[PDB]
């Protein structure tokens, strides 16, 4: 009830078999998949660099908007300050012009009063 | 680098300027020679005090300031002062006739006679600067020069120097020490024009400093120099963070960013503690800064909400003492903040002890603080001003003095209309969300 | 900043000379013209009225004018006569005989060109001329007629500088000359438009103070001129003394262009008075140089000047007291319309003194008085041919009358004005 | 494998200076830069954070960045101020004015290039660079603004490298400026995309820890900085000391970050002071030991890394950690098996004999971003202080986009909390 | 007849040189490389020459190559005791590891380093007049042991379709493991190397841990304690020498080539006592249920004073089932020289010892646990972004999962 086959007897040891109850790969496709992964990584890098470039362009846009606001503020300050300065000059000199015109008119009236005294002196 | 140019305009601006610079010379130890024995870098160097002082070859430290008045009696005194040799004679500019309490004369008629000269010297000062921070403009609100020329200067500064930081230290009209009756006109007028060109305007009202000198220094009738000496301490506290190496700092831009919630709402009041006669605590001086009695403007903070508070300490004070005091303050139901400002405090500390002019009535103290608070309550000061303006403009009183110098009544109308909007804006920023 | 003074006619030269004698003693300048005072506050602002000359000697920046040449010798005869420089005496052949047209249009116009020549040479030597003050009366023909012509001429040559006047108004208690209402109305017509401030010196007041108060039986013009001089000194105090200009006072005192007529007051009239005494007495109708009870009108603006050694705290306390204690007498629509100045230097003889300058609507009482007297003669066209004979028309009289009636109308409207 | 350190702004340079001081002391490096320690283990992986100077000395791989010279001058004046390479100081002088826009766009642009030039030079001095660490706050202008800008710029230049930040979050209890909600929300928007992990050091937690459970007094900035420096020394223990067998930035990032955006960690230390292994593990998981002001019990850990220091029984740490896990079974995600792992380094910190540190990727950190979002909204609803940002070229769409992104993060952390 | 050994990753390298030092002590080879028992200096055809080549100077050199993408572990061999036993070329290192990431080690860093390792491996093979095949030592969870071993396996097959490749793989255990992504790396590396490996001896570290703590009475074992214990089971298995016998005698169907090894006794007993010990679950290398599972092969390799009858008696005494198409039996081998051990090592030198190598359906239990843990994270795509970020298709996670499902199903099929 234990049949064994005696095998491979030698000085190092023995061996035997006891029995109790009887009874293509392609390198180019490996390189294709490794290159495909590398190409997929490269696509991801580009999308990031693109996304980063859009962010750099937004930073440029923001800085440009700051520049535009500061320059318009200057230009609107310059032109409003000039405008009211010229108006103030027109007004101040118009008042003094009218004042001197009214003042010279009195002077003429005085000369007429004198002329009438002269005419009456011929009596 | 990081230099700031001070421009003092009119009697109030000049006399306060010479008060501040004397205090500066005392703090940094600059002698009336212009010499400073505590500076080793001759004619050059980038120490912190150099923000406000330039260095000349022979060792003289010259102030980065410009004094302009349309009339010389006040400025001549500076030229004859004990500190004459500190300024290059050109830094002091003076016309022959003043603006005669008339905004139109200071801004138009008389102002245009020296405005360019003033702007030229400001450019040379800016040329001496490796990294210009901005400008400090000291002026009154009710004088011809203080209102008219300041507004023309601020407009020109915005054209020449763009949106570069322009800050004001302004004296608000006070009937007690008021000296002209057209002051409500001049104040409303300059506010209208410098509104768009100013980044921030630290306000003080001469009657409040007066009452403070009376109550705290037992001076029966305080002198203008007294008032000026206190203001110098306030200004020094505002500038100490830029003239002294300090653990915590607040620069011109930090002041702007934290104290101005909206473009038009840029008028924080000042407060300073403690004011002690010649003959303490850290939490005490902070608590004093919120008491309505000790407010540099006739304003009741309990009638409004705090939008921002800048607490600037100098002396024997360390940040843990402050945060504690701010913590105790944060509990106080008497101090209410707008619900759109959850973080409501900015703090700067400079360990350099305070200093007073020797012999003055102000006692030397070891710690001090100045608080700049933007609160909606300051609308009351605008209201009292506008009302006086209404009383005269309804009858058009005195308007002819401004019309004779080229001004149109439409300017008065739009200036008051804008002031009324400022009142309405101060009201609306206080409504809760 | 310099001030050019002009004195025209009899009265103008009289009070002008007395004024110079007063301030020259206040500044410590002898008739010779050399400084002999004891302090420094007597020179610091002396350029405003005096011109430094060789020999360390100051000369008044004054120009003396009259069509009557005799008044020239009177001024030079009087004390401090040689202090005036001879080239500034401009005199005519004979006076105007109380005819306003002679001074304004005919004889005065002949002499006005040389006057403007002297004015020009004095104004060009000034570093920055503040303006001009003119002393004169309104009853005669020189200071009345020629004075107005002067201030009108000087305005064309100097449109932007200040023109102040010290005008003496006529009173029947002082002079019996009948056409004085005509001259005063015509000159006031000129003054309303051509001057920035006019100090109405009422001869009726001056007479009343010397008689009812100072107790003088028959007061001479020299009695009255003592009053005018003391007011003029007290009014010009801060101008001539440092510490405590023309345009500013005009800007603060004149809320409306035509209403630039001020009622002056001095205290004391002649044991130093107290600040409360001075303060009360100063707002009293018995101390006003215009015969106008300020209780009959309202104050638009008020400027006070105190003189002598006193605590300015008390000065404030009392000035606020009299304001509130008499609130109704100040318009509510001009906030802080009462200002005060204190100068340590007191007048000659007095240790304590105070001068009051008030733009009050009660001054309409004075102009009304002139208008009634004017109307009584104009309605019967009494004596008009004296003016018509010189070339004037009747309509100029009508314009002067109506313009003066407008002025008293305005004064009453603002008197009745409400804060809302 | 070497790391380049960068510190930006006031807070970033102050905590960075104290971090270098603490780990220079652990590694036996004195302020002059030369070695003087009693163990050769202090040099086995010293290159990781240091470079060999020629003069028998070591120089930190550190770059110091600020728009204002003051902070730099202060750290140069500190005890270890001599150690840093002088050309590695990059400062401007315009400052940022507490403004994120100035630090990220206008002012920070004028300085970010020459910063990169230093970042480049020190990377050419590395045989194999693992990545970068940045110390900065989120409430200010320089560290918040320029820091994000910097982080984005080095990513463009070193996309294959690990980027970590140690980021201080603003709290009203300790405030520098009034616009901290704006600066924090604006920068969080950036850290969700350009960092592989950020250790959220919350100034609210630091304050509470120093006040209540530490001394019941008022804390100085040195106290707050002492908490974060020690915490940083703990997080970096296995990178600077041998025996880890898995000590690289990449390894920790792959193990701790299950999803790209959920890379925000709650650090923890134990003990807190100015012990027994059971206490070490138990306290380590206590909310009173969390450097972020969030209660772990309000969420579930996704992954957790614990590091123990000091000589102790390895089996004690093991079972302890196993049973604190199984004692609170439901407060860890079940769909990530074996999500807490530990490590021991027998070299303990200088000052104690036995300590322990904690790195938790937990959903509870939503509470942090929530605090920011509310304070931000309280201001943005009234557009308060906003003009200081738009005046620099900024738009409001950027603020709304930033807050919507931070809210999306809050939802995402909560979503995996319910799975 | 020589065989070539390759150690990939930290686990492979460490349990690799643990095996080599036990080999040198087995054959009495000295740290100098010299072997006083070898009388043919400069070559020969002895049995130890299947694993040690000889040089002119007589130094015995292992037929081995150590590869790791990071140095800290290979330098331990360069500066160790048996350092001189290896030429400097035999050891290969990069400076950047795979970060516990299969895809990084396979598709990214693996490309740059595979061709060098191949050339150096062929230079080893050119020293073999007869090469039976390859033994590889690697971990399942580690980044390089997962990804680079896969890459190397498929390449080894194409370049050496002649020879055969056997695996010595480390199964991740929650008690002893370093990365949460270990189920990911395991599933992926098996699916890619199942077709390329002829036999695959797994080992559960938890099992080694447990039997270490229990049988040897140690509170917590060091990694080296483990390493020495595994080294004895490998030593006994390799002590067989045909690579063809192993491929055919233990593996009847190619896909189910995952047998379990059981070493006994582990003392710090009679022939029958130690043989029954290997039939016990508490001594096996993978925590597993041979109670339910049915065996398909059972090689029994003894070492020491064991004669045939002692074995035959012991087998007759003991009642486990077998697959009904396999001869129910047991191949037996003897190596009279007693098993050697580390002098002063944690296990004592004993008279007799046995190693059982059994291919059973029971091992499917080990697979299912690992599969379930994989399923938990992948259901939520957790950590998948790290791999996709390295160029790996997400589909591969499924291809490797469904194949993994088939493996267990085919295992249960032959239940
Ligand atoms: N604190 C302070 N306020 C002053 C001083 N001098 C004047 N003021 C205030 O300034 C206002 C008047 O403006 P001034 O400075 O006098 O006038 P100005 O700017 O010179 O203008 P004009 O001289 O009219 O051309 C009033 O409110 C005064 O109380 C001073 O020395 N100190
Ligand atoms: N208080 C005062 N009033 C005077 C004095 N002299 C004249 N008056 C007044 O002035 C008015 C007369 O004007 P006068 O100054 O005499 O005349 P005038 O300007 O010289 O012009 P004519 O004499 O008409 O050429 C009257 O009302 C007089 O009462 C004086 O010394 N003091
Ligand atoms: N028995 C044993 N298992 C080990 C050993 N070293 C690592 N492991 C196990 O192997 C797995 C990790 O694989 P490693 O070999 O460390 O990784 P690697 O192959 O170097 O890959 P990376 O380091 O990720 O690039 C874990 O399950 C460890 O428990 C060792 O010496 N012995
Ligand atoms: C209501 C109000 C507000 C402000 C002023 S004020 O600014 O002018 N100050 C002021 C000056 C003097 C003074 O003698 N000036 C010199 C001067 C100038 C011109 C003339 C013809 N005489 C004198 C007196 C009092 C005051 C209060 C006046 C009134
Ligand atoms: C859930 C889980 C599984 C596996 C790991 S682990 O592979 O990374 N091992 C591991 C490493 C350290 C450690 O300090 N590394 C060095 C390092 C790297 C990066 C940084 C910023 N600081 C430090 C600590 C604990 C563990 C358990 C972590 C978490
Ligand atoms: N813990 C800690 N926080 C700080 C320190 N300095 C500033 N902060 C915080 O950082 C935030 C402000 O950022 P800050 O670095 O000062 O501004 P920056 O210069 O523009 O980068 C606020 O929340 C402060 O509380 C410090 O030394 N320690
Ligand atoms: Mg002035
Ligand atoms: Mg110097
Ligand atoms: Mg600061
Ligand atoms: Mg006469
Ligand atoms: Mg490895
Ligand atoms: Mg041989």
């Amino acid at each position: 009830d234990m049949e064994v086959i005696e095998l491979n007897k030698c000085t190092s040891g023995q061996s035997f078999e006891v029995i109790l109850k009887p009874p293509d790969p392609s390198l180019e496709e490996i390189q294709k998949k490794l290159e495909a992964a590398e190409e997929r990584r490269k696509y991801q890098e580009a999308e990031l660099l693109k996304h980063l470039a859009e962010k750099r362009e937004h930073e440029r846009e923001v800085i440009q908007k700051a520049i535009e606001e500061n320059n318009n503020f200057i230009k609107m300050a310059k032109e409003k300050l000039a405008q009211k300065m010229e108006s103030n000059k027109e007004n101040r000199e118009a008042h003094l012009a009218a004042m001197l015109e009214r003042l010279q008119e009195k002077d003429k009236h005085a000369e007429e009063v004198r002329k009438n005294k002269e005419l009456k002196e011929e009596a | 680098m990081r230099e700031c140019i001070s421009i003092h305009v009119g009697q109030a601006g000049v006399q306060i300027g010479n008060a501040c610079w004397e205090l500066y010379c005392l703090e940094h130890g600059i002698q009336p020679d212009g010499q400073m024995p505590s500076d080793k870098t001759i004619g050059g160097g980038d120490d912190s005090f150099n923000t406000f002082f330039s260095e000349t070859g022979a060792g003289k430290h010259v102030p980065r300031a410009v004094f302009v008045d349309l009339e010389p009696t006040v400025i001549d005194e500076v030229r004859t002062g004990t500190y004459r040799q500190l300024f290059h004679p050109e830094q002091l500019i003076t016309g022959k006739e003043d603006a005669a309490n008339n905004y139109a004369r200071g801004h138009y008629t008389i102002g245009k006679e020296i405005i360019d000269l003033v702007l030229d010297r400001i450019r040379k000062l800016a040329d001496q600067c490796t990294g210009l921070q901005g400008f400090l403009v000291f002026h009154s609100f009710g004088g011809g020069t203080g209102s008219g020329f300041t507004s023309l200067l601020m407009e020109r500064l915005s054209v020449d120097y763009g949106k570069k930081s322009k800050l004001e230290f302004s004296i608000y009209p006070a009937p007690q020490v008021s000296t002209a009756v057209v002051e409500p006109y001049n104040s409303i007028l300059t506010t209208h024009t410098t509104l768009e060109h100013s980044d921030c305007a630290f306000m003080v009202d001469n009657e409040a400093i007066y009452d403070i000198c009376r109550r705290n220094l037992d001076i029966e009738r305080p002198t203008y120099t007294n008032l000026n000496r206190l203001i110098s301490q306030i200004v020094s506290s505002i500038t100490a963070s830029l003239r002294f190496d300090g653990a915590l700092n607040v620069d011109l831009t930090e002041f702007q960013t934290n104290l101005v919630p909206y473009p038009r709402i840029h008028f924080p009041l000042a407060t300073y503690a403690p004011v002690i006669s010649a003959e303490l605590s850290v939490a005490e001086i902070t608590n004093a800064c919120f008491e309505p009695a000790n407010q540099m403007v006739k304003c009741d903070p309990r009638h409004g909400k705090y939008m921002a508070c800048c607490l600037l300490y100098r002396g024997d004070v360390v940040p843990k003492d402050v945060n504690a005091a701010i913590a105790t303050i944060k509990t106080k139901r008497s101090i209410q903040f707008v619900d759109w400002c959850p973080t409501g405090f900015k703090v700067g500390i400079n360990y350099q002890p305070p200093t007073v002019v020797p012999g003055g009535d102000l006692a030397k103290v070891q710690r001090a603080v100045c608080m700049l608070s933007n609160t909606t309550a300051i609308a009351e000061a605008w209201a009292r001003l506008d009302h006086k303006f209404d009383l005269m403009y309804a009858k058009r009183a005195f308007v002819h003095w401004y019309v004779g110098e080229g001004m149109e009544e439409g300017e008065f109308s739009e200036a008051r209309e804008d002031m009324a909007a400022l009142e309405k804006d101060y009201e609306e920023v206080g409504v809760d969300s | 900043r310099e001030i050019v003074h002009i004195q025209a006619g009899q009265c103008g030269n009289q009070i002008g000379a007395k004024f110079w004698e007063v301030i020259s003693d206040e500044h410590g300048i002898d008739p010779t013209g050399s400084y002999h005072g004891d302090s420094d506050l007597q020179l610091e602002r002396i350029n405003v009225y005096y011109n430094e000359a060789t020999g360390n000697k100051y000369v008044p920046r004054a120009i003396l004018v009259d069509l009557e040449p005799g008044t020239m010798d009177s001024v030079r005869s009087g004390p401090f006569g040689q202090i005036f420089r001879p080239d500034n005496f401009v005199f005519g052949q004979s006076g105007a005989g109380n005819n306003w047209a002679k001074g304004h249009y005919t004889e005065g116009a002949e002499l006005v060109d040389s006057v403007l020549d002297v004015v020009r040479k004095e104004s060009e030597s000034c570093d920055c001329l503040q303006g001009f003050q003119l002393t004169h009366s309104l009853g005669g023909g020189t200071g009345s007629g020629m004075g107005t012509l002067l201030i009108s001429k000087i305005r064309e040559e100097y449109p932007d500088r200040i023109m102040n006047t010290f005008s003496v108004m006529p009173s029947p208690k002082v002079s019996d000359t009948v056409v004085e209402p005509y001259n005063a109305t015509l000159s006031v017509h000129q003054l309303v438009e051509n001057t920035d401030e006019t100090y109405c010196i009422d001869n009726e007041a001056l007479y009343d103070i010397c008689f009812r108060t100072l107790k003088l039986t028959t007061p001479t013009y020299g009695d009255l001129n003592h009053l005018v001089s003391a007011t003029m000194s007290g009014v010009t105090t801060c101008l001539r003394f440092p510490g405590q200009d023309l345009r500013k006072l005009a800007v603060n005192m004149v809320p409306f262009p035509r209403l630039h007529f001020f009622m002056p007051g001095f205290a004391p009239l002649t044991r130093a008075l107290t600040v409360p005494e001075l303060t009360q007495q100063m707002f009293d109708s018995k101390n006003m140089m215009a015969a106008c009870d300020p209780r009959h009108g309202r104050y638009l603006t008020v400027a006070a000047i105190f003189r002598g050694r006193m605590s300015m705290k008390e000065v404030d306390e009392q000035m606020l007291n009299v304001q509130n204690k008499n609130s109704s007498y100040f318009v509510e629509w001009i906030p802080n319309n009462v200002k005060t100045a204190v100068c340590d230097i007191p007048p000659r003889g007095l240790k304590m003194s105070a001068t009051f300058i008030g733009n009050s609507t009660a001054i309409q009482e004075l102009f009304k008085r002139i208008s009634e007297q004017f109307t009584a003669m104009f309605r019967r066209k009494a004596f008009l041919h004296w003016y018509t004979g010189e070339g004037m028309d009747e309509m100029e009289f009508t314009e002067a009358e109506s313009n003066m009636n407008d002025l008293v109308s305005e004064y009453q409207q603002y008197q009745d004005a409400t804060a809302d």
